[PDB]
């Protein structure tokens, strides 16, 4: 297991293997951290997550 | 859903019920938008009109987070055949959107490849709705989840008295007294990945419910996601 077969790549959301090397990604209502792993809610009500 | 367990507050906000002219459900649906609602083709074929509820966990009681909206656009899989139920999908526009709040939010559309390799290839899923609690009963008035084991493709076709297509999956148990039954059709299959939900497939149809040698089977969401997002742009 390596890349985005290792844990997912270490990211949130979507992982995708390019030039060997990660890039992960995320769903539409979610932004990319700075650290480029972590998936950040734009907004109230982000997809996918329960509600309180 | 046979077994399984209530919705509690907050659990499965994506849950969408068709309601017919009389105001009873008769199918369920995803959200995926403010607009839009994923549901099962052959749910189209189970009422004249229909309306859409959200935020509904019991359909008893009047709380105030419920909220009815009328469909603007029924955009149906030009290829679902009532034979097999292969492109057993469809796409609903509201006329008006959709308020967010507890006990009503969208599922995540997940990336095609990513689904395939991350979502798919977890060991559990899990289906919801309002249908019948056991094969002969009526529809349930609480909204019910159940944990469903994705099932070895072999193992399916090897159970199945009828063809399994590309387009469809099988989750559940073989001998477990657990699944989706009669009115869940059209419903969430959704797959948890670090605390966020993503929608991987819709309820439609099985050899009776819950029954020995035989898995639910649903819509396998990843084969329309491209379908799913041309559908959602007009
Ligand atoms: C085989 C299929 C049937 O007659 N058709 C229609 C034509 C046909 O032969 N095909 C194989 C497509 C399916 N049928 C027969 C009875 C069954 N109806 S149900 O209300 O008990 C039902 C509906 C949806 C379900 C979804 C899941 Cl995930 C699990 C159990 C369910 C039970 C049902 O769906
Ligand atoms: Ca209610």
């Amino acid at each position: 297991r390596k890349l985005c077969s290792l844990d997912n790549g270490d990211c949130d959301q979507f992982c995708h293997e390019e030039q060997n090397s990660v890039v992960c990604s995320c769903a539409r209502g979610y932004t990319l951290a700075d650290n480029g792993k972590a998936c950040i809610p734009t907004g109230p009500y982000p997809c996918g997550k329960q509600t309180l | 859903i046979v077994g399984g367990q209530e919705c509690k507050d907050g659990e499965c906000p994506w849950q969408a019920l068709l309601i017919n002219e009389e105001n009873e459900g008769f199918c369920g649906g995803t959200i995926l938008s403010e607009f839009y609602i994923l549901t099962a083709a052959h749910c189209l074929y189970q009422a004249k009109r229909f309306k859409v509820r959200v935020g509904d966990r019991n359909t008893e009681q009047e709380e105030g987070g419920e909220a009815v909206h009328e469909v603007e656009v029924v955009i149906k899989h030009n290829r679902f055949t009532k034979e097999t139920y292969d492109f057993d999908i469809a796409v609903l526009r509201l006329k008006t959107p959709i308020t967010f709040r507890m006990n009503v939010a969208p599922a995540c559309l997940p990336e095609r490849d990513w689904a395939e390799s991350t979502l798919m290839t977890q060991k559990t899923g899990i289906v919801s709705g309002f249908g019948r609690t056991h094969e002969k009963g009526r529809q349930s008035t609480r909204l019910k989840m159940l944990e469903v084991p994705y099932v070895d493709r072999n193992s399916c076709k090897l159970s199945s008295s009828f063809i399994i297509t590309q387009n469809m999956f099988c989750a559940g148990y073989d001998t477990k007294q657990e699944d989706a039954c009669q009115g869940d059709s059209g419903g969430p299959h959704v797959t948890r990945f670090k605390d966020t939900y993503f929608v991987t497939g819709i309820v439609s149809w099985g050899e009776g419910c819950a029954r020995k040698g035989k898995y639910g089977i649903y819509t396998k969401v990843t084969a329309f996601l491209k379908w799913i997002d041309r559908s959602m742009k007009t």
